[PDB]
Order: C-alpha cells, then structure tokens, then sequence
C-alpha cells in the first residue's frame, strides 16, 4: 500500500 | 560556495544549491500564506507534506 | 585502371578470384538516410519510415468537443537557403524547411448533420521546422564543425528464453525466464520459481502468479487447463479399469501398477523403453488396457460437480453418481500447481490486483482498472511493436499473423506459455541473446524518425489542448498551430546526444572508418558500467558481418566494433553477409546475400579451395556447418565463402603480410592507422594490399570526373573539363571543378587538393582527377617511407622508442601543416559598448607592429606567441586604488586610462604565420568603417571570377556554334557567328534554339552571383549579446622534432628519439645509409613477424627500382629496357603510346607490390622476389659503421618500411604551470592544459610520500600551494625575497567542508 | 632441440648464435611459448566458451594462417583483453582499501 | 533593451564532457582572485617608496 507520491496521496 | 557567477556573454552560471533553497523558500511563504488565511484542512495538510 | 593504374603499374599477388565487387563504404548512412526522406512526387512517398510515416501514423488532431479534425494529405521539401560551402564558413545549419498541407475542414457537425456548413476544404499550408540534409558523404553538417551519427546496436524486439546457468539460486537448477520484451512499451517475463510455480512480472514490478494475468484475459475457468493439458477418458466404473487408449504415450514409462491388457498379455515387468509393447500395441487394435487414486480430473464439472480437482482420498460420490494426462517422466503440473497458490477466481478480482501491483496505494474500481490493463498491452499507441518484432515472434513461434496487427494479441501468451511449459520438462533450445540474429541495428533513420515521432506527439496534444479555447468556427489553418513545437526536438537530437558525435575528420581513412562504426551506448543501450563480460566478447556468428579487429583498447573494448567489408543490413536492421551460393560439386555464379539468422540452417565452405577442374578434388574442404568449423564432405555444400577479405575491416585491411602477427597485437595496429596526420608530398606505400586504391576512391576525399569530355587548362585552383566527347543534346555547356585549396578541417589539420591531368589527356567518366588529403595518383597514404635496420645504437633504442637521423628532415619529408582557428567577440556591455581599438592603452609601441589600423593582424603577417591578434578595449568601471600608486600616478603625472585591456593574445605554442582572417558586423552597421577594403577585395574577387566564367563560356560556345555552322570565310567574319547574314535559314532554327538555352544559364549564372553578392552585403547574422566578431587562420608548419609519436605500419609504436646527423649513421655499401634504427627486441616479446617480411618485400622492391631506373639512365625507349619491365612485372604494362618514360619516372622509386590479406605472397614467392632483384637471398645484408668506420661481423637486417606521424606531438603535449587563475569555490589551481592547468596531486601519488620518511614536502604540497589562499602570498613573497620558509595555518577546503557540514543538522565545532 | 644445436663451420670455428635463441635464453623479451607460437605448432586454440575446439590450428606465424584458425586466435585475444581491462579496476580497489 | 535578458542560468553541475565526469564548475575562473605575483609587486612597491622618501626634508 506504499506509495512514495504525495501529488498521487493528494488526488 | 552556490555562486552565481556571470559567464562570458552575459549569460549567467548558477549552482543547483539556489534551486532547493528557493522552492523550500516558496513552499514555506505558501504554507504561511495558507494558515493566515484559514484555509481547509485537505489543503493546509498537502501543504505541509509538500 | 584509367588514367590510375596507366601511371603506376601495381604488380599482386595471391590467386583469388574478382566476379564481384564490394559496395560503396558509405551506402549505410546514405539508404539508411534516404528511406527517412523519400524526396519523390506527390503520389509517391509510400513506406513504414519516414515523415509521412508517423504523419500517417497519427494525421487526425480531432476533438469530441467541438468535433475538429486535421487531415494530412502530403509534404513538400524546399530547397535549401544556403548552400554547404557558405554554410561552412557562416556556421549556419544545412537543412531544408519543411512544409506540410493540413486541412481544416472536419467532416463531424452539429445535430448529427453530414457535410458541414464549409463545403470545401481550407487546405492551407503551414510551417514546419526545417531537418538537417545528409551532404553526399554522409557529414550531417549542423553547425561550423559537421557531426556524423553513428549507428546503435541493441536487443531484437522480440521474444526470447534465457534461462541461467545454476546462478541465484540456493540450489543448483534452472529457471528457464521468457521475455516479451517489445518495442515501444511495457516489457513482460514469465520467470519459474524453485518451487515450480510460473510467476509474471510486468515492467519488473511485484511478482504475482501467471493464473491472475491468465484470468484477466478472456480465458477463464477451466480453458486455460483444457489448452494446456490433454485429457483422457475412463469408464464409469465398469468391471475392472476399462480404459480405452493407445500407445503413443506409453512408450519409456515406468508403470507402478500392473498395466496389462485386459484381453491380451503385455506390461512386462521391467518395462523400459516399450518398443516391442509399442507395436504390439499398434498391432493389438489400439492400447486398451485394464487397471488410481491419486489425479487431477481436468473435467469441466453445480448439482453434483463442484470446483476443485482432487479426489485423493476414495472417489467420494460413485464418481458423480476424462480425468487429466499427466505423468511424472515426460510432462510436468507446474501448470495445475500455479492454480493453488493464487487466491483470485473472478475476473474483477485478477484485474483490482493487477492495478494494485501497477498503481500500488490507491482504491481499485472496475471502470478505472479495466482501462488500465486494455491500455497497458492491447493499446495501440501504449503498446508498440515493430514489424520486426512480429516477423521474429512468428519465426520463434508459428502464428501466421504479421504486417497487420502491432499490439500483443490474446492468443500469444497462451502459445509463450505452452512453450515455455514444454521448454521446463526439455525438449527445447534456449536462445542467446549475444547470438547476432538477435540483435538489430538503428541507424539515424529510425532514431530521428523516432524523435520526429515525439515531437509531432508534442505538437498535437498542445494543438488539442490550444483548440478549445479558439471559435474553430468562422476561423482558418496556420494560426492554430505551435511554430516550434517539435523543432527544438529535432535541434537538440544533433546538438546533445550520445550517438551522434564529433566527427574524426584527420585523414581520408578516418573519415570512412568513422561512419561504419556500430556503437553499443546512446538512449536505449547499456551503459559502460552495466556491460559486463559478455557484452565485450566475441560471439562465433560474427564471422563476415563484424569485423573482430578493429576496437578501441581503452575501457570501452568490445562495444565499438564496426562493420565489414561486404556487410550489409536487410531492410529489417539485421546484418548481411554475401555468401556465393555452390551446387553439388559444381560451384555457381550466383552471389546471394544469406541473413544470420537464416544462415543457421545451411552448411557454409570456406575460401581458397582447390577450383582447377569443375569440382572441388580435396572432398575434405574445411567448412562451419554452425559456428564450429568440422571437416566436412563435398556433398550438400550449398553456400561457399565469397573472399577472405570479408571477416576484417577497411582498416585492418590495409595492413600489408597480415596473418603473420598476433592477434592483440594487430588491433593496436587497426587503431594507429585513424590516426596519421596527413603529410606534405606523400607517396604510396611499396608494399600495399590493394584495397587502399578502393577506400580512397569511395570515401569523399577525392574529386572524380562527372563526364567524358577532355581537359582544356588546369589553372592549379580550379580544373575545367569539355563537355564530353559524346554529350548529350542542349545540355551543359562544360563542368567547372574547383579544387579546395588549404582550409582547417574537423581535428586542425591542413586539407588540400592537387590536380593530375595535363593539357589534352580525354578523361573517361568515372575517373579520379585530383587527389585529396594524404592520397597521391588516386592510391592512398599515410606516411613517407624509409630505410629500416633493426639493431641497438648504443642504447638509444633501449625502450620501445625509435632513433632517427637528420636526412629525414633535412628533406622535409614529415613534416606537416596545422591551423588553430581562434576567434574573438565584441558583446557589449552594461558600462558601454567594447570597441576594436587600434591602440590599447599602456601598450608598447613595437608590440602594434604588423597590425591594420582596424585593430586586425594583416593577413601574413609574422606573430610570435603572446601576441597581440586582435587589439580590443573594454570600458572599465571605476575601481578604487591604493595610495602607492596614486602617489607615483601623481609623480609622473600620467592619467590613469578608465578602459581595461582585452585583446586576444597567442597561447604559447609555434606561432605560425596567419593565413585568413574575417570579421562579421551587425545589420545596424555593415562595412561602415572597419573592413571596408576587405569587402572591396572580396566584391573584385567575385567580379574576376564571374567575368573569368562567363569569358570561358563564351568561348565554349563560339567553339560549339563554329563547328555546329562549319558543316553549312569565318576567321575575317567575328560578328556572324550568332548572324548567318545569307541566304541560307535553315540553319537559323538550330541556332536561335541553341542561343536561348545559352542566354538562360548565362542569366542563371548571373543571377546566383547577384543573389551571392547581395547576401554578402546583407550581413551575417549573430547572437544578440554579441555585435562583432573576428576569425584568424593561423597556421603552424611542424616539423618532426624529438619525443613525438611514430608508430609503424604495424602495431609497432615509439617516441623518436635524439635525432643524428647524416654521417653518425650506418654506413651501408655504395655510399647509402639507413634513416631509421628500430629495436629487433620487440619480436620475440610482441608476436608480430609481418613487418620483417615487410621490410624484406620493401628492400626487394627497392632494389628492382633500382635497378629499372638505371637502365633507363642510358637511353629513354630501349627496346632493352621494355622488356625488363615486362619481365619483372607479371601483359598490359607494354603500352603503343609515349608514356612509358613516365611510367620509369614513378618505378625508379620502387616497383609497387600489392599483397591480398589472406593471399600474400609466401616464402617461396618473396625469395625467389630477392633472389631476381640482385639481394642475397637470406635477406640480410652486410652493414658498416659510420660513427667508428668499422663493420659490424654479423649480418643485419635492412628494407624500406612504411612509417606514419602520429598526431601525438610534443608542441602539444608539454605543459608547465607556475602561477594561473584558481577555482571559484574550491580556491584551488585550475585543471587542463587549456589555461594554465595544474598537475592534479592523485590520492595515490599522497600514498607514495606517506610511504617515505617525507613529512614537510606533502604537508607544504597541500596547503601553502593550492590550498591556503592566505599563506599562498607568503611562500612567493619568501621566495622572492630570498628566504626559504613558509606557514600553513589551515586550507581551505577543510573550512568549505565545516560549512557544508554546518548546513545540515549536525553540529561541528572546533574545540582548543 | 635443432635451435639449441651449435653449428660447425667448415673452417672450424663457430659461425654465429641464433637471435631468437639468444633472445630467450639471456630472459629479456623472449620466453618459451612466444618462440613456440612462433615456430611450432601453436597448440589448440580456446572458444569463449571455455572449452577447446577439436579442429587442429596446424601453423605458425612464419607461415600463412587461413581465416578459420585465425578467427579463434582472435577470439582468444578478445577474452584475453577483457579480462585484463576489468581485473585492474579491482586491483586499484583492493590498493584503495587496504591503504585505509 | 528587451532583448538579451539572460533567461534561465546554465546549472554549474551540467557535465561539459559526455560522461558524467567533468562538469562546467571546474572549467571556470575566478577573477576576484589576486595572484601571488601582483601581491609580491605591492610590497616591492610600498618598499621603493619608502627609499625614495629619504632625501626629501623632513616638512
């Protein structure tokens, strides 16, 4: 579930 | 040690160093900007983390 | 063999056969070039590359909201704005400005309708960037400096099966991965698993089992078991086990139950290979037998059947109230066993885990994951495969499906996993991927019409983002549309890119060795950290496609390989070699070009093979059926090899007695032949492989004749030619050659031109006129030659170092011409604008000496290094001073100048004399007052030779109109050439339609001369900083002086050494002495034989001449003499004409030899050469000593080798710095010999004092000399004084350390 | 054993030594198998694979190579180049760490 | 004066070479930098004036 994006956590 | 000196031509020549320092620099007045204003929690958040 | 061969006869050796010729060099680049550009008319243009193949590709810039469509219909190119020669000197960019025609008009309109409102369709034309054209020697001249692209080499765009030898594993095993690797898009494996379990990773992300991708396709349930494994029937539980089969399986299986017949009496107890069971089985009327427990029922079983297929335990409801075909000997259930490990069943589910590997953290939906996975592998423009790539997807694996479909079909990945299922159990053969079927080549077609392709990309999503913002209603083409979209994408391919370089133009050699080079680095290959082992080395199919000698020695070995010389590449990128095909026994005459990968299946024999009769005789003729070369038989030969000149390169073929000499060793000289300067008054060598005449013809260094016509008067400049001497009608009236005289080329060196033809002498077309660099009599050359004799001088030739004497240069016969080239600006400045001034402020008088008044050195003008080129003042701002100096201003009363001195000076180096010099203004003032007679010299120049021209065309015609009206008085009659004045008129027709075509091209010819002058008036054009510039050509004429580079012919190498006079030579018989010492110690330690039969082939040949030329001595035109000549050259040498004088001119130097690669002469043939040239026949001769005058009592060794200047020199090379410009940060010495450079003081050059006692040398060496700025002074202020001490405090880099340290969180602070 | 041989002259004397043979017994530039790759058989050549071919590379380089057997004397060069320009790289390597 | 405006600096780290190695910081000068030789021609200088001014009265 690790993203390591904050624009990709914001949308 | 980040200097910006003018090259031959008029063309200036700058270290990556002022890059970080400047968007650090915007990014921390956006945030600022931002809890004057009383903006919404999402927003002030990705602030933060940005 | 006209006019070539007529001057110089060169005798060959070797009994090779000539049917077929190898192609140009340079046809890579060119076909390469021209299918991207197809320059054709309008219906034509119709192909996969090029322009028109991406416009193609994506024509529609259409928008669902508007409903707005752009269509294509074709391009033009125009021609080019200036031309390469005026493009050199301006250092503008050779290219043509495209234009395309768009049309605006969309068939979609509003409320369904058809036609829309604007019946006809705009059809404008729009502005495209222009693309660099390819000159005809494939130079790519983008800037000044032309820069030739190289070609990439990488992977195949298809599938493979590499499986790894036991490595990464915790046991010894295999993995047997498949890779689907495409094009354009995401790549996709198939990699096993130790425990037996197929596990997919697409673009390397997190391994998942291949059941999920399986499951996401259409290929659900029980399908992806039935295509996989083959299913058999059983009873219903009848009396016993009934189970009707047959034998073709059974055959080598070990049964662990009885398998007997139930009617019949078979199964044996060992029960091996079952061959006699097999046919009694096949004659048993089928393989019926009567009989477990243990199976996985394959059967597609809600009532009774459930999911699962597992009994296992006693076959619970009477078998439900065609099981499965798997053994353990033949077949494996790695298939079955993957459909346990994963926990997805339903569609939705594989394809939310599919986006969760791909997009990880984030909420899967049904609508968002299904587009996901449709646009990953099935999209067209996601997901692109070369035609290519299908075409060797279907030779892997049969699908009869190319040329049509580009994305990944359905049906594939079942075929790739049913082959690598079969490839686990074996029975399958993995594919290298060094194999160089596997590997295709991208020229700079295919990598600009991929740049083209993102940039037209680019430009349509800006053009669909820019439309919706403008009414397309009531609007027009050309203004919706990006002027630079794509054109910067097109600029920066030839400004920044690994593929395209600097091109090595140095020598007629290099510049066609250069653009048949296979580079394996640039934008999609493998970095030179990440090549490895196997990269570098040589595989076996590189035989005739890659020659394996010519590569760089440095770090970068085994990526740099170049092509052969018959090597071609099919239109798919694959490498091609010619390969003569040959019948049973009787060898064919029809050459066909066999691929690599269709190579494989055939049987290939090899060269030299006995040809006498009609048949091979040997029947043991050596052949490679694949790779490994066995003897093989005469029967089934079907391909045989063309020449043994096709493994080795242009380069190394040049290399004369080759196969003589080590393999390693042979490469190093590959690499010194590039790298010759191009000497004065060069020859060719005495001793040539031949193939020197045709790299020199095909590379662009030398002029050829167009036409047949003869020569009417070679004025050294520039050679006219008649128009032929059957020229076709109305054509041109004579060709024009002008030869290029000395001019700077690509690496500083001297380029000239000289012309061969005489007054007379009818020229065939097709023949070389005037040689180019380094080439005389059309042969090519590198270097003068010389007497050698190898034996040590009184250890001057100790080292791998070579002595010479001075007649070497007192003949000036190596020596060599270079040119520097620099250049200054003008840009302004905020404090007011710089100025060429005449005179510099506090500047001595003598120093302004051949200087113009402009502030320009006259063009031959002497200069000395540190000399002042071009005197320049800048305004200066005021400075404050200190009061010492304003007291002494004061004191003499001199006022202190408010300009700073600027003006370009010599670096220290030979100071050669200047040749050319330019200057370029602004459109603001042009000629105003500075250059102003430069112009008027350039503007009479042009005048002169225009009026030249047009006096030696209309002389041309008066010639072609007087023997055209001679047919039908006329010396007293000048004025009635173009005016019969007489009765007869039929004649005037002819005349007038003659009298127009000539006035045409006279108007034309003025015209560009008026077009030429006017854009000379108009100005060049510069940067907006800049507002004046000048160019000196100074030139430098060097000589060879000690501890330059002279490498041999060989890979033999060697700073020269002291250089001695004439009489300290060896004093050989006759009064002659040797030139060259060289060490005889280096044949034993380099395994290198070929330069001593090189030198012995050379003093044969010598002699000959020798002995040829004195016979001509007596008397010119013998008859004697004739038949010497002849009898000493293996008969078209005898010729009717006079000519044989000049023939004996060039002989008296030396017959030439030409020795084939492989075929050379043997050691028969060059002793039975010596025995008739008058040498003894060991070779040796006797040689006395010239500094003693005594004979040495052993016999030496002494020849004429080919010795080359290497570009290494000295001059060059010494360096010396004491006190320069520092860093700007760092406060250290600059590097490089450029200004001032510093030797760098290595971390293990530290090491070495440290190993030493030295303490005060490494600590002074590090801080009071580049370190400390404060103490630096100091030192110098001591030393000048005259006191030798010094202090360190600390440098400076360890306090930039501290406040690069500060910044960060951690605290360092000094303490005591 | 017909190099290290001492010829007799007719008159008595010694005529003169062998170059090569004095070259690789003094043990400055000549050795053993550079005088036997030049004047014996050569051996068997070595694939990159790492085994040895069967076919017999019968020649020397006094006499003329045909381009079979000079394709994997060439092939051994390639190797042993490679080789020699990576091992170095650790050896530099391993100086750098020891040192500290 | 609209015109050369000097947009957007090149970075000091950009590799001149086509390796990684050899960026643009190394092929700069520094001119605010005095060398050691006209520093050595100053005290040399303020010494010879020193000299000079012996002769003159002492007003």
């Amino acid at each position: 579930d690790r993203t390591d994006d904050p624009v990709r956590m914001y949308l | 040690l980040r200097p910006l000196v003018p090259l031959d031509g008029g063309r200036f020549a700058t270290s990556d160093l002022n890059d970080l320092y400047r968007r650090v620099i915007n990014r921390n007045n956006r945030l600022k900007r931002l809890i004057e204003l009383r903006a919404p929690d999402i927003i002030i958040r990705n602030e933060k983390r940005m | 063999q006209s006019f070539t061969g007529k001057k110089r006869i060169r005798k060959s050796f070797g009994r090779i056969p000539e049917a077929v010729q190898m192609p140009n060099l340079i046809e890579v680049q060119r076909s390469s070039y021209e299918q991207f550009l197809q320059r054709e008319t309008r219906p034509g243009l119709r192909r996969d590359e090029g322009v028109e193949a991406v416009f193609k590709s994506v024509f529609p810039i259409k928008d669902f909201n508007e409903r707005a469509v752009l269509e294509y219909v074709s391009y033009e190119f125009e021609e080019p704005k200036y031309d390469v020669e005026e493009c050199i000197q301006r250092d503008m960019t050779f290219a043509a400005p495209l234009k395309v025609k768009l049309r605006l008009i969309v068939f979609e309109t509003e409320e369904e309708t058809g036609a829309r409102s604007v019946k006809d369709i705009k059809e404008q034309d729009v502005y495209m960037g222009d693309i660099p054209l390819m000159t005809d020697k494939g130079t790519f001249i983008v800037n000044g400096t032309e820069r030739v692209i190289v070609s990439q080499m990488h992977r195949s765009p298809g599938v493979f099966f590499d499986h790894d030898k036991g490595k990464t594993h915790a046991s010894g095993k295999l993995l047997f991965a498949a890779r689907v690797i495409p094009y354009r898009g995401s790549w996709l494996d198939f990699e096993f698993d130790a425990k037996d379990i197929v596990y997919v990773r697409i673009d390397r992300r997190r391994k998942l089992p291949a059941t999920t991708f399986l499951y996401a396709l259409g290929m659900d349930g029980e399908e992806i078991l039935t295509t996989f494994y083959d299913v058999v029937p059983f009873e219903k539980r009848s009396g016993g086990w009934a189970t009707p089969y047959k034998p073709e399986r059974w055959r080598g299986v070990k049964p662990e139950f009885p398998l007997v017949d139930a009617d019949t009496g078979e199964e044996v107890a060992p029960a091996g290979t079952k061959i006699t069971a097999r046919q009694a089985k096949k004659f048993a009327d089928g393989g019926l037998k009567t009989l477990l427990t243990g199976r996985y029922l394959a059967r597609d079983a809600e009532i009774y059947a459930e999911a699962g297929d597992e009994l296992d335990v006693t076959s619970i409801q009477a078998l439900a109230d065609d099981v499965l075909d798997i053994d353990h000997v033949t077949v494996g259930a790695y298939m079955r066993n993957t459909l346990r490990v994963d926990k997805n069943a339903i569609r939705e589910d594989a394809l939310f885990d599919i986006y969760r590997v791909m997009r990880p953290g984030e909420p899967p939906t049904v609508e968002a994951a299904e587009a996901m996975f449709k646009s990953l592998f099935f999209d067209a423009e996601r997901y692109d495969l070369s035609s290519v790539g299908r075409v060797k997807m279907n030779m892997r694996l049969e699908q009869d499906v190319s040329d049509e479909v580009r994305i990944l079909r359905k049906e594939d990945v079942l075929a790739v996993l049913k082959v690598l299922v079969g490839l686990r159990d074996g029975r399958g053969e993995i594919d290298d991927i060094d194999n160089l079927g596997n590997r295709r080549v991208r020229s700079v077609g295919e990598l600009l019409e991929n740049q083209y392709r993102v940039g037209l990309l680019r430009m349509e999503r800006a053009i669909k983002e820019r439309m919706s913002s403008v009414d397309i209603d009531t609007v027009m083409p050309h203004d919706l549309i990006n002027a630079k979209p794509a054109a910067a994408a097109v600029r920066e391919f030839f400004g920044s890119s690994q593929l395209s370089q600097f091109m090595d133009q140095t020598n007629p050699l290099s510049e066609i060795t250069h653009k048949r080079r296979l580079s394996a680095l640039g934008p999609g290959g493998l970095t030179r950290e990440r090549a490895g082992f196997e990269v570098r080395d040589v595989h076996p199919t590189h035989y005739g496609r890659i020659c394996p000698i010519e590569t760089p020695e440095g770090p970068n070995i085994g990526l740099i390989n170049s092509l052969a010389t018959h090597a071609r590449v099919n239109k798919y990128g694959f490498i091609e070699s010619p390969y003569r095909r040959v019948k049973d026994g009787k060898p064919q005459d029809e050459v066909v070009y066999m691929s690599a990968m269709e190579e494989s299946k055939h049987v290939i024999a090899q060269s030299n093979i006995k040809v006498a009769e009609g048949e091979i005789v040997e029947d043991l003729v050596p052949g490679r059926i694949n790779g490994e070369p066995t003897l093989l038989q005469k029967e089934t030969v079907d391909l045989m090899d063309v020449s043994p000149r096709q493994v080795v390169s242009v380069a190394a073929a040049l290399i004369p007695f080759l196969e003589n000499d080590d393999a390693n060793r042979a490469l190093m000289g590959s690499n010194m032949q590039r790298q010759a300067v191009p000497l004065v008054q060069s020859d060719a060598p005495l001793v040539g492989t031949g193939m020197e005449a045709v790299v020199a013809r095909d590379s662009g260094a030398v002029v050829i004749a167009k036409r047949t016509g003869v020569v009417e008067q070679i004025d050294g400049t520039r050679i006219v030619i008649r128009a032929t001497e059957e020229t076709d009608p109305a054509r041109s009236g004579v060709d024009i050659y002008r030869m290029s005289k000395f001019q700077r080329s690509n690496q500083s060196t001297c380029i000239n031109q000289r012309p061969l033809v005489k007054v007379g002498d009818r020229i065939v077309a097709g023949d070389i006129i005037a040689d180019g660099p380094s080439t005389e009599l059309g042969e090519l050359a590198l270097g003068r030659n010389a007497l050698v004799a190898f034996m040590p001088w009184n250890g001057y030739n100790f080292e791998d170092s070579i002595l010479i004497s001075e007649r070497i240069v007192r003949d000036d016969v190596f020596t060599s011409i270079h040119i520097e080239e620099f250049e200054v600006m003008a840009r302004d400045t905020k404090l007011g604008p710089e100025e060429i001034t005449r005179d510099i402020p506090n500047v001595g008088e003598e120093a302004l000496r051949n200087l113009d008044e402009a502030g320009i050195v006259a063009i031959g003008a002497e200069v000395q290094p540190g000399d002042i080129l071009v005197g320049k003042v800048t305004p200066k701002g005021e400075s404050p001073m200190t009061p010492e100096e304003k007291l002494l201003r004061a004191i003499f009363g001199e006022k202190a100048s408010d300009v700073r001195d600027t003006s370009l000076r010599l670096p220290p180096g030979v100071a050669g004399t200047i040749v050319d010099v330019r200057v370029f203004n602004r459109h603001g003032v042009d000629k105003d007052e500075r250059a102003l007679a430069i112009e008027r010299a350039e503007i009479d120049r042009l005048g002169k030779d225009r009026d030249d021209e047009f006096a030696i065309l209309n002389r041309n015609i008066s010639g072609r109109l007087k023997e055209l009206l001679i047919g039908k008085l006329a010396q007293v009659a000048s004025g009635l050439w173009w005016q019969i004045a007489l009765e007869d008129e039929k004649a005037m027709g002819e005349l007038e339609s003659l009298r127009r075509l000539f006035d045409e091209n006279r108007k034309r010819l003025d015209r560009r001369f008026e077009d030429k002058v006017d854009k000379l008036q108009r100005g060049d054009e510069l940067p907006p900083g800049v507002m004046k510039m000048v160019k000196v050509f100074v030139a430098v004429k060097r000589k060879l002086q000690p501890g330059d580079k002279m490498a041999g012919r060989h890979g033999n190498k060697g700073v020269i050494s002291r250089i001695l006079p004439i009489e300290d030579m060896p004093f050989l018989a006759d009064g002659t002495h040797v030139d060259v010492v060289l060490n005889p110690l280096g044949v034993p330690s380099r395994m290198n034989v070929g330069q001593i039969f090189e030198t012995h082939l050379g003093w044969a040949c010598a002699n000959l001449g020798k002995q040829i030329t004195n016979l001509l001595e007596d008397w010119q035109q013998g008859g004697q003499k004739q038949a010497l000549v002849e009898r000493l050259t293996e008969e078209e040498l005898p010729d009717t004409e006079e000519g044989l004088v000049e023939l004996a001119r060039n002989l008296g130097k030396g017959v030439p030899i030409a020795t084939p690669v492989f075929d050379g002469a043997r050691m028969d043939d060059i002793e039975g050469h010596l025995e008739m040239a008058g040498v003894n026949k060991s070779g040796q001769s006797i040689l006395f000593d010239g500094l003693t005058g005594e004979q040495f009592k052993r016999p030496v060794t002494v020849g004429y080798i080919y010795m080359l200047k290497l570009h290494h020199l000295v001059d060059d090379k010494i360096h010396a710095r004491s006190i320069g410009p520092y860093s700007l940060v760092t406060q250290q010495p600059l590097g490089g010999k450029a200004q001032f450079g510093g030797q760098r003081f290595g971390e293990m050059e530290v090491w070495a004092l440290e190993a030493y006692g030295a303490a005060y040398t490494l600590q002074e060496m590090l801080t009071v000399k580049s370190d400390d700025v404060a103490g630096r002074t100091k030192v110098y202020e001591s030393i000048v004084r005259g006191d030798d001490t010094f202090e360190a405090g600390i440098p400076e880099s360890f306090n930039v350390l501290v406040k690069e340290m500060r910044s960060l969180g951690l605290n360092v602070e000094l303490e005591n | 054993a017909e190099l290290q041989m001492k010829h007799k002259d007719e008159n008595g004397r010694e005529k003169e030594i062998n170059a090569i043979y004095m070259m690789a017994h003094s043990g400055a530039r000549g050795s053993q198998a550079q005088m036997k790759q030049l004047g014996g058989m050569r051996g068997l050549m070595a694939k990159p694979s790492g085994e040895i071919i069967e076919t017999p590379i019968v020649s020397n380089f006094k006499e003329g190579l045909t381009v079979q057997e000079y394709f994997n004397s060439t092939h051994g060069a390639r190797k042993g180049l490679a080789d020699t320009a990576l091992k170095t790289a650790n050896s530099g390597y391993l100086t750098r760490r020891l040192v500290d | 004066k609209v015109l050369k405006i000097a947009k957007e600096p090149i970075s000091l780290e950009t590799p001149i070479g086509d390796e990684e190695d050899s960026h643009l910081g190394d092929f700069i000068e520094d001119k605010n930098a005095i060398l050691p030789i006209d520093a050595a021609i100053q005290s040399n200088l303020r010494e010879t004036t020193t000299r000079v001014l012996a002769s003159l009265t002492p007003r």
